[PDB]
């Protein structure tokens, strides 16, 4: 008669034996591998404790949002470019989160061994906490903020811009759409292994040189949870490892989604970290090397060696696309500032100092084109000057990749600058890189993604932002902004002034 | 070092005077609502909704939508990362659905927390109070351990069911809400292992292994029709709505119902069983929280849908009758087992009133919403014929 | 009325599309809007702003129809045609696996697409052949992926190239 | 305003700037244990005894305080504020006493919290899924209202009886078991009220007014011996271990095990009444969280004390005989509602074997421990005499 109970582990030992066969026990979906039916899953949950050991994480978690942290008025002593940022940075990653509930449910169903669908099914569940969770850090923001615009509807407003339409690749189509364990890959074995997972950490760092307590207080809690979605990435090959059909093509859609990933991230955040905060934490060069040449691509990749994976042939190629990639992409990014659901900041003196501090020649570049941009009055709305026109006065025409969906200007970048223009039964298409290209000619009806220019043609910029209401309460004054100042912001009124209308690039081509 | 070697921005004096410099006097916008711009479904706007809807990047080309374009990346041939195409039912909005509940990630797993570590509290009692002294042996060994935990790969079976509907779902309120239902289910199944681990604790003798449970499930004559039905609803049906729908309107709602609360819930009192009740009672609570939203998403609103009321509820009605009687031939192999009963356990005019609850209660929670004509006696009449 | 949500050539379909009462002409519509519109193979790029809100409020009217105009038993095994649904999939999986390379698989695929889109094919079969559809395309193409240069790899695809810079 | 008026030190620049220089290099001691003073039970120091160990302000001369000399206001006549002449009771040290449980504040109420939702779950699910139904009219409006009901009283009376020693007793470590021994009592009482309440809220007709089973509990026989065994307890000892003792190591180890587990749990679930035995399940997971408190209190620390061991014993083994008697009465008198029961509900061999499970179960986790010589089968046959 002694105090008796039944523990998670005790369960879990017969999880195994609850898939029983029948004729039609099998995936519904297409894929190309054979995932063993005797792989098992590394941590032995219970829906009821895995329950458990996530309740505790959030009475945490939001004990410390909903007091101390209120009271220090956390939400607000933030610097105004960070505020900005978190609006980009929260809802972009928060589609991340969600996709990978379908992603993992997908893999779920594709696998055959109760323990693998099990170990799917518990990160199922996290990406549905993570999901809430970058919820939860613009709506606290947008409660208790300066400025919850774009906090506040940053899911329907992110549809203007661009930036958005790449974050989907990676993000979104690139967790679900094609064979499961190419998504795998994607999601887990290159996702959060090489980028997620240490820059949710990176962002926790930013934030907090930033003012940023809340951020800390939320990712770090999201972070807690990634070991579990790599120990199912890893899982992932080693359940397929032993199938002829992987030596045949695991190495291939690994490197796809490799190149997939990186494309966005590499340029993207780099940008989100330099340009939209005050103060540094480290050059983004640095991080990015460590990060993925290291790190992923040395020591974690290097693990499943001995299981038929090799470093992605398209790595070398990655490191050298890299280095301005972040700087290039900013100028459009500022240049399109009126697409947004942010504010943007010119750089100031300090920061221009750190730039070419550590980035040598990019003040001869970049720099000079800032402070040209900012003579001439695009931070002032009585000035009628965008950026935009900038770059159509100097014949630097802005494309959109038709895959990784990334603007990308060749004539000015400083990085890479190849381009690739092909038609096919009536349309055009712009590449960025012999890689994406391939994906493309390969797999056509994969990509159809109409870009910004092909939508917006034609049409005048003030009433492409006004139908997608990028506007603030007042129905007047934009969410975008060219500078992150109290005053002189810029209303739709002074957009339409301006005149610019949409045109399609690829067109010049005739 | 004591105080560190990170300067933050909110404490570090000179960092925070910077970024209290850079600060505007007023924030840049009064509207500090998350999720300002959602039809609330009451009064106010849950945290529930502000944090759950639209978090899916659907364009307009599908019911609700806020985006546009086509997707970034596709299935090889084209298929769209989400799309109308996987699914027979139609709607205005796929972003209508409301879990009564307002269930988001939060609130859930503290829940079944707050029930998992009930659940641990409960069996040390239940052991160090001796309870499993008044519990019949046979009962025990032979349908708890057996029929009961045989009833683990049923239940296993209905929450596997729900992998497809995880990836296809149309929407973030209907993908929660369903991803919920599956959870719940797959806890039970493992309850049903938890009891069965316990009595193998404090009843020497007793096998934990799922070696005989499963045999009865595999091949059972009890369970035959039963496990036919399962292995149909979740590798044979690839629609997700159809899933979600057949599986907790009309095969759980009918067998699993009777198995669960008109067998188990309500015979194992007569044996000096405590035990399986308790996990039982949590299996029902789970069961009518899922029924809220099962009956929120299919009827209030694609049944009731302003532009395709009679459409859905057409094809729901398809649905009904395409499982209602797979469903009816799984409950009479289930009768097989009121034969193994202790003789004077139980009579036929019970179970014609447990088994026209059963019947009676889906009437009232399903088939009368769409409007779906259900004969109660014709119904009762054919699973008793394969009854003793 | 220029819009991207709200457009003339978005309300011109609907008042179209409102015309049709027959699942006839429905079924036969959504069949040719597919051809046209839809996939790198469609006829014309012209509503490629719009197709795909259009093609949702195209299927929806054919849905409507085909469920006031068939049997249950028709509804989940019958195309809105009249075709058998399982033998369809069954034939188009045979040809399939016939196929003497992606190039070939690729075609059967996507037409199949075009073809049987529910609400045309019923959904169970349509995806249950998007299952062996799809991993049989995915096996050939990505069988020696990368092997074929560029250049040659875009003769295959036949596009006219317009356009090449590369410093590298 | 939006950055506000007040200047936090932590954050204002400034102040902070003022706090930061103020600073030592490193902390001014190593030991940043609180209570690393305290002899740990266990491996390590757990939170639970450093934060409540030697909250009490006692002094040398009560046995373990680390205070010295007289109280600083006593009351009229000289009575100490605490004082040794408050209990028979004598130990080396009051504060040796540990949980168990280790429950200090946080804890417990998180526990009970985690009870009441799980409760308020299960309730509506079980309204919901309409189980009363299937629960025998007679056992619910008879044994259940008027019987179950006058219940309450007895765990009312118990709780009352920890009133004195929640002022009196000797030390922190040892109140804060009693607070929560006592504090389960009435919980268990407002529990069985809980019921009623909501029989009447889904049974039309149900009166869940306290006047039945009140004039129950005042007048009747069945429960006549018990009440004039609580009206004792709570009222006529000014001891505070000989009420906390024979409350929970003599009355409630034996006429509440019976009345709760032998006749309730025992005979309820007979009658289709899941209901009831929902709430025993808590009534007896507080009755074992609560024994061990008390055997670790009453056995390990006080009737094994290295000097006042046999002391201890002889008192308690006293307290037991006096209080044994009085609790025999009682449990005669409660063997009157069986002769109340539906023919053929149960007979006496049931009723004397459960009857020598409580008395063996008492005999092994209490009497035993301090050598009291129990007789069995002369307690058994001293209350069958009850049996009308
Ligand atoms: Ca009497
Ligand atoms: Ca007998
Ligand atoms: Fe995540
Ligand atoms: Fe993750």
């Amino acid at each position: 008669r002694a105090p008796t109970s039944v523990n998670a582990q005790e369960v879990h030992r017969w999880l195994q034996s609850f898939n029983w066969d029948f004729k039609n026990n099998r995936t519904k979906y297409a894929t190309k591998y054979k995932m063993a039916n005797e792989t098992k899953e590394q941590f032995k949950l219970i829906a009821k404790e895995y329950a458990r050991m996530e309740a505790v994480k959030d009475e945490r978690q939001f004990g410390s949002l909903q007091d101390a942290l209120t009271r220090l008025n956390a939400g607000v002593r933030v610097h105004p470019k960070w505020n900005e940022t978190m609006k980009v940075v929260s809802n972009f990653l928060e589609v991340g989160e969600y996709n990978a509930i379908a992603a993992t449910g997908m893999l779920w169903d594709s696998a055959q061994a109760a323990e693998q669908k099990n170990g799917y099914l518990a990160q199922v569940l996290d990406e549905i906490r993570h999901t809430h969770q970058c919820a939860y850090v613009n709506y606290y923001f947008a409660k208790n903020g300066q400025d919850p615009a774009g906090h506040n509807d940053a899911r329907r407003t992110r549809t203007i811009g661009p930036l958005w339409k790449g974050m989907k690749r990676v993000f979104s189509d690139g967790f679900i759409s094609g064979d499961a364990v190419e998504c795998s890959l994607n999601l887990q074995l290159v996702g959060e292994a090489c980028f997620t997972n240490p820059l949710i950490v990176a962002v926790t760092e930013w934030a907090a040189a930033n003012g940023d307590e809340i951020t800390p207080t939320v990712f770090l809690s999201i972070e807690t949870d990634e070991l579990r979605h790599m120990a199912n990435g890893y899982q992932t090959v080693v359940s397929i490892a032993n199938d002829p059909a992987s030596a045949k093509y695991l190495n291939t859609d690994l490197n796809n989604a490799f190149w997939t990933q990186q494309k966005y991230f590499t340029p993207v955040l780099g940008m989100l970290f330099e340009y939209g905060s005050k103060f540094k934490v480290e050059p983004w060069v640095k991080t990015w090397d460590r990060w993925v040449y290291e790190d992923w691509g040395g020591i974690w990749i290097g693990r499943l060696g001995k299981y038929g994976v090799e470093s992605p042939r398209s790595l070398k190629d990655a490191k050298q696309d890299a280095y301005w990639a972040h700087h290039d992409l900013y100028l459009l990014a500022y240049a399109l500032w009126p697409t947004g659901f942010f504010r943007l900041a010119l750089p100031d003196q300090e920061e221009m100092e750190w730039f070419e501090a550590n980035y040598p020649g990019w003040y001869d570049h970049y720099g000079k084109i800032y402070e040209e941009w900012r003579a001439r009055g695009c931070e002032d709305p009585s000035s009628g000057f965008i950026p935009l026109m900038w770059f159509i006065e100097n014949n630097h025409p802005i494309y959109i990749d038709r895959v990784s969906q990334v603007p990308f200007c060749p004539s000015l970048a400083k990085g890479a600058s190849t381009l690739r223009v092909h038609e096919y039964n009536g349309e055009m298409h712009t590449f960025s890189d012999q890689w994406g290209e391939r994906m493309w000619l390969a797999e056509p009806e994969r990509y159809e993604c109409q870009n910004i220019f092909e939508q917006y043609e034609g049409r005048e910029l003030s009433e492409v932002i006004a139908e997608l209401h990028g506007l603030r309460s007042d129905g007047k004054t934009l969410i975008a902004q060219p500078h992150v100042r109290g005053d002189k912001l810029w209303t739709l009124d002074d957009i339409k002034r301006l005149n610019c209308v949409f045109k399609n690039p690829v067109k010049a081509f005739n | 070092s004591m105080l560190g070697e990170r300067r933050r921005g909110l404490t570090d004096p000179e960092m925070a005077a910077v970024i209290l410099k850079a600060l505007p006097e007023a924030p840049l916008d009064g509207n500090n609502k998350m999720g300002y711009f959602v039809t609330p479904r009451w009064k106010r706007l849950t945290e529930y909704e502000a944090l759950t809807v639209y978090a899916q990047p659907n364009a307009d080309w599908i019911a609700g939508g806020l985006d546009w374009g086509d997707w970034t990346q596709k299935f090889h041939g084209g298929r769209p990362s989400w799309g109308n195409e996987t699914t027979e039912l139609r709607t205005v909005d796929w972003f209508k659905h409301r879990d009564p509940l307002r269930r988001w990630h939060a609130p859930y797993v503290k829940d079944k927390a707050e029930e998992w570590r009930y659940t641990d509290r409960f069996l040390q009692g239940y052991s160090a109070d001796g309870q499993i002294r008044a519990m019949n042996p046979t009962w025990r060994d032979e349908f708890i351990n057996r029929y009961w935990g045989a009833f683990l790969f049923n239940e296993y079976g209905l929450f596997n069911a729900h992998s497809q509907g995880a990836r296809e779902a149309l929407s973030d309120v209907t993908r929660v809400s369903l991803a919920f239902w599956g959870f719940d289910k797959i806890d039970i199944a493992q309850m049903i292992q938890l009891e069965r681990g316990f009595l193998a604790k404090i009843v020497p003798g007793f096998d934990e292994s799922t070696a005989v449970p499963k045999a009865e499930w595999t091949n059972g004559e009890v369970y035959k029709s039963a496990r036919l039905a399962v292995e149909g609803l979740w590798q044979e049906v690839f629609d997700w709505n159809e899933s979600a729908f057949s599986v907790h309107a009309v095969y759980d709602a009918l067998f699993g119902q009777f198995v669960r609360r008109e067998f188990f819930q309500r015979l194992a009192p007569r044996f000096g069983d405590n035990l399986t009740p308790f996990f039982i009672n949590q299996a029902q609570t789970y069961f009518q929280i899922a029924k809220q939203g099962v009956q929120d998403l299919y009827y209030n609103c694609l049944g009731d849908d302003p532009e395709f009321s009679d459409y859905n509820r057409t094809v729901m009605r398809n649905w009904t009758g395409k499982w209602l009687e797979p469903t009816i031939a799984a409950l009479r192999d289930f009768m097989g087992l009121f034969a193994k009963l202790p003789a004077g356990t139980t009579d036929k005019e019970e179970i014609t009133a447990s088994l026209y609850r059963v019947v009676d209660d889906w009437i009232e929670d399903y088939a009368s919403r769409i409007d779906f004509k259900a004969d109660r006696d014709q119904i009762v009449k054919a699973v008793l014929a394969g009854l003793k | 009325k220029l819009g991207i949500h709200s457009n003339d050539t978005r309300d011109a379909w609907v008042n179209k599309i409102a015309q049709l009462n027959t699942l006839e002409k429905a079924a036969e519509m959504l069949k040719q809007f597919r051809m046209d519109h839809t996939t790198p193979f469609r006829n014309s790029y012209e509503l490629d702003n719009d197709y795909l809100w259009i093609e949702a409020k195209l299927e929806e009217k054919v849905a409507v129809l085909k469920a006031r105009a068939f049997n249950e038993v028709d509804f989940r095994h019958k195309t809105a045609f009249g075709e058998d649904a399982k033998s369809v999939l069954d034939g188009t999986v045979a040809k399939m696996n016939a196929a003497k390379d992606k190039w070939e698989a690729e075609k059967i695929h996507i037409g199949f697409r075009q073809a049987y889109k529910p609400p045309i094919m019923p959904v169970n079969y349509f995806l249950d052949g998007e299952r062996q559809l799809g991993t049989r395309l995915m096996e050939l193409r990505n069988l020696n992926y990368y092997d074929t240069p560029l250049e040659e790899l875009r003769k295959q695809r036949g596009v006219r190239v317009v356009h090449l810079q590369s410093p590298h």
